[PDB]
C-alpha cells in the first residue's frame, strides 16, 4: 500500500517557536492528506485535511502545505495546549493509513 | 498488403487465458496455429498478442476469425485515436495506453486493439507490458464475478483496468502540477517554462486522447450492439462516467497550466528593461574609463603628464571621480 | 450533541471472538462512513475498517482481512466490528471514527475522521 | 438525453452524496413563514422541525445555509420527494447556472459574487432554489447574502409580496440576486480607473498582474452571466405549470437588466485591454529612453577608443615627427568628433 | 425630498416668462411665494428654477403641482441616469448638460430634469449659466411658432437647444481628436498617451450619457404621451434623428481615438529599431577595427610588421576597406 | 467573380429566378417516399417523378442537390405552392439563416460548413428546407451531404424515424446539421491547439496571417450560429399546428446543442484574440534570451579590459612598475572579478 | 467647419455649405414613349413650361451655389422649409423624408484619385414631385451618364414606365458608382498588404491611418444609404406606383453586400498594421542577434590583446618562442570555437 513516513520520530520545543512535521508519502497521495493530534488517554483530533484545509474551530496558528509527495504541519506559536503526538493521514485509497507519529515536548 | 507504422520491434509473444466456472487454463506461446481453434470453444478465451510489427502473424489470426481488411489495416496503423467499430460478426475498439516517467517528464503511449467476437476476444499489442494483470488475479484466482460471465465481461474488465490506468497517470500528472505550481509562481528558473511548455503538451495529447474514449463508451453501452447483450450496459455506463471524470480533471488541469504560461509571458517587457538597464550601466561607466586608459596609453612623445604631479594617481583619481559621476548619475534618476 | 460510544472491549483467549458494539448518536450513520481504528501500547494508529452503511461498501486492512467483519445497522443506528482468529498482536484500545467526503479534483477524493470514541481496551494474552 | 442517473463515480461508494466546496463553518436553517395577515420568522438547528412545512397553504421561504451537512440536504430532498440527482446537483457547485423543469417543482442554479477590495479577489458561492407548490427551498454555503430586503419587505408587508404566492417570492430572490451583480459591476469601475491612473503613473510588474486578475476575473463574470440569461430566459418564454402567468412580466424585467449588466461588462473588459496596450507604449518608451543613452555613449567612444588605438599602436614608423607632434592636434580631432557626434544627435531631437 | 448631491453650492436665483402675441411678461424671484402665474393655462408657462440647492423651493413646487414624491429625490439628485416617466399629472424626464474646457480635459456633468403639466413647463437648472438662451432669444425677438402652440412646443424648444449643445461639444472633441492626430503622427511625444487615454475616458462617458438618451427619446416619441397635441410631431421626431446623429458620431470619434493610441505604439516601437539599427553599425564597424588596433599593439621583441613599405599605411588602409565593405554590406540591406 | 468584386447581380429583370451561387455543375434528385413498412428510394434526374408524391399520405423526402436550373424549382415552387418572394430566397445564398412562417408550410434557410485542412479556410453551402404537408422539400447547390446516417435510419430501421410524421424528419436533418456543426468545432479546436503550439514555442513570419485568418473565419462562424439559436426557438417555443407538439423536447435538445455550440465559439474566440498578444511575449523572450547572453558578456569583459589598459597604457614611473610578482596578482584579480561575476549572473539569476 | 445653422434660427435658413461655384448649367430631359426632346440653357424660368407636361421629366440643376434660383425653385412647388433647408447644406446624413405632396431622398457621390489615396464626396438630392424629379448637384460632371445614354438611344424598359423607374436608375447609378469604388480601394488594399509584407517602410502606419479614415468615412456615408433604401422599400409611400417594388429589392440587397464588402475591407485594414508590428518586432530581433554576435566575438579578443599587451617587463611571453603567432593561433580558435557555438541554436 503506501506508507506515510513522518518525520521527526519526536521533538523538544518551546512556547513560541515555528515547529515543523514532515511527512512523506511512498507514491503519489493528491492532496488527501490530514493530520491529527492525539494526547495520552484521549481520543485524536482533527487539525488539517486536504493538507491545507483548516478544521473547523481549530487555530489559525496551526497550518500545512504540500509541495508534490512530501507535506508540512507547521505551528507557528507553540502553546503549552500543543504538547502531544502528531500523526499524517492519508485517504487517498479505501486502504487508509497513518503516519507514525511524531512528540513535541518542552526544550 | 499490411503495414506497421509503430517503432517497437525487439519482442513477440502470444498469451491465451481461456476460463470458465469450472475451471481455467492458459497459454504463453509463439505458435499462430497452436492458438487459433480456440475461436469455437463455448468458454470464454482472452487472446493476447504481444507483437503486432510482426505483420505475418497478425494478418494469419484475421483471416480465420473473419474481420475485414480494413480493421487490418487499423491494428497495424499505431499513429491512430480511439476509436469503435461494430460490425455483424465482432465489433472492433481500439485504445491508447500511456507511460509516464517523473523523471523526464515525457508521456510515452502504446496502441491497443480489442476485437470482442462470439466467445472469444483478441488483444493486440505494439511491446511488452499491459494494465490488466488484476483482470489475470481475478481469472486465475476467482476473484469476481468475470469467471461466471461471458466474453462482454471480459471486455468491461479490460476497459475498466484501461482507465484505472488512467486515473494513475492522472495522479502523477497532479502531483507534477503541484510542483510546477510553486516552482513558476515563487521563483523564475531556466527549466521551468520548458517543464511548462512540456506539461502543457502533455496535457494536450492527453485532452486528444480522452474524448475519443469518452465516444466510444458512450457508442458502448448507449446503442446496444448484440454482442455487449444488456446485462453488461450498467458496468460499461459506469465506466462512461468515471471518463467524464477524467476528462473534467484534464481540462481544469489544461486551465491552470495555461494560468501559469500566461502569468510567465506577461512578466517579460519590463525584464528586458532591466536587462537592457544593466549592460547600459555597465557600458556607460566603462567605456569612456577604457578611453581614459588609451589615451594616455599612446606611443606620443612631448605629452605633458611625463611626471606631472603624480601623473599616475592623477590619471587613477580622474578615472576614480568619472566612475562616481557616473553612479550617482543613474541612481538620481532611477535606473 | 453528536457522539460515538464503543463496547464490547475486554479480555480475550487467542484464537478466540468478541464483537464490538459502536454506538452512535445525534447522527445517522447512513449518511457517513464509518471507521475501526486500532492503537497497539505504545504504538501509533493503524486503521482496521470501514463500512458505508447505505451502500454496503466495506474495506478492510490487509493485518484484518478475512479475520474481520465491519457491519451496520441502520435501525439500531450503530455499527459494529467482529473480531474472529484473535492474536495476541491484536490487542489494543479500539476507536470508531465517523468521517465524510471533500473534494479535490474530479478524479480525486479524500476523507477526514471528525469525531471520535473514548475508545475500548481489547486485551489478547494468556 | 438520459435518464437523470446517479454519477457511480470512482473512489466513491455507489450510493455516495458529496459536498463540492470549501466552506464547512457555518451551518443554520432560517424559516419565513408569511401570508397577507400573519407572519412568522425562526432560526433552527435540526431539521425535523423544518419539515412540516412541505404541506401548507401560506408561502413559505426555508433557507438552509451550509450545505456541507449533506445528512440535511439529504432528509430536506427526500421528505419533498426530491429526485437525487438534483441533491447531488446540489452539492456540485462546479457548475455554471442551471435551469431544470420538474413535474412538481423547478431547481434553479445561480451564483454569488463577493468581490473584495484588498487582493482583488473574486469569491463565487452557489446559492439553489427549489419551488415547491407552497415552499421555495433555498441552500447556500456560508452565511451571508442579497436578500435582505426582502427579508425587510416581508416584515414590514412593503411592497406587494405577501399579497402573492410563492412564484413572487422566487421572482423576488432572482431579482435581488440579479441586481446585486449590478453593485459589482460599479465596485470595478473605480478599480479600473485607479488602475488607469497607476499605468499612466507608474508601470510595474504588479500592474500587470493587477490587470490579468482583472482579464480572468471579466471572463468568469461572462460565463456566469450567459447562462444566468438563459436561465432567465427559460423562466420567461416557457410557462411553467408552477408558475403563474402574472409573473411573467417581472422574469421579463429580470432579463432586460441581465441585458445592460453584459454589455457594461463587455464595456470594462475593451477598455482594460486598452490599458494593457498604454502600459507597454508607456514600458518601451522607458526603453527608448535607456537605451538611446546607451547608443549615444557607444557611438561617442566606439570611435574615439579606435583611434586612441590607432595612434597607440607600436610601429617601427611613426608619425609623431610632423604637424607639431600632433598630440594636442590628435586631441582636438577627438574632441570635434564628439562635438559632431552630439550635435547630429541634438538635431535629430534625440534627447 | 432634502436628500440630494448638489455638487455646486453658491445663490439661487429663479425666473419666470410668460409670453404672447398679444402680451409680454417675464419677472425675476428669488422665492416661489409667486404662485398666481402658475396654473393658469391662458397662456404658457415657462420658470425657470436656476439652482436646486435649497430643497424647500421644489417640496413647495411639488405641493403645489403634482408631487409623486418618490421622484422628488431623483430630481434633487445629480447622480442620476437619464431615463422618463410617465407619471399622471405631468411628465418626468431627466437629461444632462456638458461644458468643454480645452485647457483642462474634463467634461462638467450638470443633471438637469423637465417635468411638464398641463400648460405648464416646470423647468428645474441645477447651477447659473445655460445654454438654453436661443430661446430666450427668440421669444425676446417675438419669433417663431413659439406663441401660438399650446405649450407642448416649449420642451421641444428646450430638448433641441440641448441637442444643439451636444453638436458644438463634438464638434470641440472633433478638433481635440485631429489635434491629438496630428501630434501622433508627426510630433510625438511622452505625455500624448495621457492625452489620448482622457480623451477615450470622456468619450466612454459622453456614450453612456448619451446612449440611454436615445432610448429616451425614443420611447417619448414612438410611445407618444397623452399631453402631445400632435401638431408638431415631426420636431418630436427630428429631435431622435438628431439623438442617433449624435451616437452615431461619438462611435466613430471612438473608433478614431482607439486607432490613434496603435499608431503611437507603432510609432515608439519603430523608434526602438532605429536606436537598435544605430548602435549595431557602429558597433560592428568599430569593434573589429579597435581589436585589430589592439592586436597591433603587442610590444612582445620579434614582429614581421617592419618595413612592408612600412605596416602603418598598411594597417590604415585594410581598417578603412574592412570599414568600407562592411558599410556596403549593410547598404544592401538598406539599414544605412 | 469572387466577393470583393461585386460585378454579377447588377443586370437583370426581374420575375426571374436567379442563381447567386457559385455552383453550376451537378444536378440530381433523391426521393424517400419511406412509410412504417417500406421506403421507397429513386434518384433521379428529371422533376416529373418528383410532383406525385404532393399528395402521398406517407411521409416523403425529396433531395434536389444542385439548384442552378431556374425551371426546376420554379415548377417546384409553383406546384407545391410556395410563394414567388421565396424562391429567390432558396436560390440567394448569401443572405443569413432564418425561419418565415407561413400558412400551410415551413420555410427553413441554414448554412453547413466543411473545413479544409490543407488551407485553412472554412467554405460554407446554402441549404433550404421546406415543411410542407406531408413532404420536406431540400434544396443544395452541391452533392454531399450530412444527412447520410439520417437516410440509413430511413433504409435500416435504427430509430422511430419511419412510424413518426415528416416534422419529425425535419428534426432530423436539423439535428444532423448540428452534430456536423460539433464536428467542425473539433476540428476548429484541433488547429487553433496546432497554432497555440506555433504562437509558443517558436515563431515565425508566417504565424501571424494564418492568426488572422482563424479568427476571421470564428468570426463568421459565429456570425452564422447566432441566427441559428433564433431559428430553432422560434421552431419549437410557438410551434406552428404544422409541428405535432410531440417534437418539441426534440427541438429543445437542438436548442440546447446550440447553445454549447454558441459558448465553445466564445472560448475559441478569446483564445485566438490572445493568440497574437501571446506572440509579441514570445518573440521578446527569445529577445531576452540573447538580451541575457550580450549581457553576462559585456559585464565580464569591460571591466577586465579597462583594468587592462589601466595597468598596460605608457609613461614614466609607474609606481606598479619594477614589480616582479604583479602579473600573476594582476591575473588573479581578474580571475576573481570575472568568476564573481559569473557567480552574480549566471548562477543565481541568469 | 459643420454645425453653424444649429446655433441661430431653428425652423430654417437658406445658405449653401459647399466649396464649389465655379459653374451653373440647367439640364432638362422631357421623355415620353415616342417623343424626344433635350435642351441646355441657362435660364431659370425656361425650366418652368416643361413641368406642366404629363410625360416624366429628369431636371438637372449642377452647380447648385444661387440661393435665389433654389429658393424659387422650391416656392413654385411649394418647398417645406425644412427640405428647402436640408437642400443647401452638404454636410447631411442621406435620408429619406416622404411628405403628402413629394418625397425628399438625398444622397452622397464618391470619387477616387489612385495617386494622393484622397477620398470625396459629393451631395445630390431625389425630389419626386407629380410626375418630375429634381436633380441638384455640387458641381460639373457625374456618374450619372447610363440613365443619358439608356434615355437617348431608347435601351430597357425606362421609355415605357413612369418617372419611379427614372429614380430608381438613378440609384442604380449611383450603387454602380459606389460598387465601382469599392473595386478600386481593394487594388490598394491588395498593394498594400504586398508592401508591408515585403517592405516595410515608416510612411506605412500614415498610408493605414489614411485607409482607415477613408473607410470609416465610407461607412458613415453608405449604412445611411442602406437605412434610405430601407425605408424607401417598407414605407411604401403613396407616390411610388405598384411594378417597381422588386427593384427595391434588389437595390437594397446590393446595399447590404457592399455593407459587407466594407466590413470585411475594415477587418483586413485592422490586420495589416499587426502584420506591420510582428515585422518590426522580428526585424529588431535579427539586429540584436547580429549585434550581440559582433560583440561576443571581439570583446574577449580585444581583452586577450589587451593584457599580453600590457607595460610589463617580465612577461615570458616576450620572447618566449615566437609568441605573436602562437597568440593569433590561440586567438583564431577562441574565434572559432565561439563560433561554431552559433549556427548550433540557430544565431
Ligand atoms: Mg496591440
Ligand atoms: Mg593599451
Ligand atoms: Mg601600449
Amino acid at each position: 500500500d503506501i506508507q506515510m513516513t513522518q518525520s521527526p520520530s519526536s521533538l523538544s520545543a518551546s512556547v513560541g517557536d515555528r515547529v515543523t512535521i514532515t511527512c512523506r508519502a511512498s507514491q503519489s497521495v493528491s492532496s488527501a492528506v490530514a493530520w491529527y493530534q492525539q494526547k495520552p488517554g484521549k481520543a485524536p483530533k482533527l487539525l488539517i485535511y486536504s493538507a491545507s484545509s483548516l478544521y473547523s474551530g481549530v487555530p489559525s496558528r496551526f497550518s500545512g502545505s504540500r509541495s508534490g509527495t512530501d507535506f508540512t504541519l507547521t505551528i507557528s506559536s507553540l502553546q503549552p495546549e500543543d504538547f502531544a503526538t502528531y500523526y499524517c493521514q492519508q485517504s487517498s485509497s479505501s486502504l487508509i493509513t497513518f503516519g507514525q507519529g511524531t512528540k513535541v515536548e518542552i526544550k | 498488403t499490411l503495414v506497421y507504422t509503430g517503432k517497437y520491434r525487439e519482442d513477440f509473444e502470444i498469451e491465451v487465458m481461456n476460463y470458465s466456472i469450472e475451471e481455467f487454463r492458459e497459454f504463453k506461446t509463439t505458435d499462430v496455429e497452436s492458438v487459433l481453434p480456440f475461436r469455437d470453444s463455448s468458454t470464454p478465451t482472452w487472446i493476447n498478442i504481444t507483437g503486432i510489427h510482426r505483420t505475418d502473424v497478425v494478418q494469419r489470426v484475421g483471416e480465420f476469425f473473419g474481420i475485414h481488411p480494413l480493421v487490418l489495416e487499423d491494428i497495424l496503423n499505431v499513429h491512430q485515436r480511439p476509436k469503435v467499430e461494430f460490425f455483424e460478426n465482432y465489433v472492433f475498439i481500439v485504445l491508447k495506453m500511456f507511460t509516464y516517467d517523473k523523471n523526464l517528464h515525457e508521456l510515452e503511449s502504446e496502441q491497443v486493439s480489442l476485437i470482442l467476437t462470439k466467445n472469444c476476444v483478441l488483444m493486440f499489442q505494439e511491446k511488452i507490458g499491459d494494465v490488466f494483470d488484476p483482470v489475470r488475479e481475478r481469472i486465475r484466482y476467482n476473484r469476481g464475478i468475470i469467471r461466471k460471465k461471458r466474453a462482454d465481461y471480459l471486455l468491461y474488465s479490460l476497459i475498466d483496468a484501461l482507465v484505472d490506468d488512467y486515473f494513475v497517470l492522472l495522479e502523477k500528472i497532479d502531483d507534477e502540477i503541484d510542483v510546477l505550481e510553486e516552482e513558476v509562481l515563487e521563483r523564475p528558473e531556466k527549466e521551468t517554462v520548458q517543464r511548462t511548455h512540456q506539461l502543457k503538451r502533455n496535457l494536450v495529447e492527453l485532452r486528444k486522447t480522452i474524448w475519443p474514449l469518452r465516444e466510444v463508451l458512450s457508442s458502448l453501452y448507449r446503442d446496444v450492439p448484440p454482442l455487449i447483450e444488456k446485462e453488461t450496459v450498467p458496468y460499461f455506463r459506469d465506466v462512461y462516467d468515471h471518463t467524464i471524470q477524467i476528462a473534467d480533471t484534464v481540462e481544469t488541469f489544461r486551465d491552470i497550466v495555461s494560468g501559469l504560461l500566461d502569468v510567465y509571458l506577461s512578466s517579460v517587457s519590463n525584464k528586458t528593461n532591466e536587462v537592457m538597464k544593466v549592460l547600459t550601466i555597465i557600458a556607460t561607466i566603462f567605456m569612456p574609463l577604457t578611453f581614459i586608459a588609451g589615451i594616455y596609453g599612446m606611443n606620443f612623445e612631448y605629452m605633458p603628464e611625463l611626471r606631472w604631479k603624480w601623473g599616475y594617481p592623477v590619471v587613477l583619481a580622474v578615472m576614480g571621480v568619472i566612475a562616481v559621476i557616473m553612479v550617482v548619475y543613474f541612481k538620481k534618476k532611477k535606473w | 450533541e453528536v457522539q460515538l460510544v464503543e463496547s464490547g472491549g475486554g479480555l480475550v483467549q487467542p484464537g478466540g471472538s468478541l464483537r464490538l458494539s459502536c454506538a452512535a448518536s445525534g447522527f445517522n450513520v447512513s449518511y457517513y462512513s464509518i471507521h475501526w481504528v486500532r492503537q497497539a501500547p505504545g504504538k501509533g494508529l493503524e486503521w482496521v475498517a470501514s463500512i458505508s452503511s447505505s451502500s454496503g461498501s466495506t474495506s478492510y486492512a490487509d493485518s484484518v482481512k478475512g479475520r474481520f467483519t465491519i457491519s451496520a445497522d441502520t435501525s439500531k443506528n450503530t455499527a459494529y466490528l467482529q473480531m474472529n482468529s484473535l492474536r495476541a498482536e491484536d490487542t489494543a484500545v479500539y476507536y470508531c471514527a465517523r468521517s465524510y467526503w471533500y473534494y479535490i479534483w474530479s478524479y480525486s477524493y479524500g476523507n477526514a475522521m471528525d469525531y471520535w470514541g473514548q475508545g475500548t481496551l481489547v486485551t489478547v494474552s494468556s
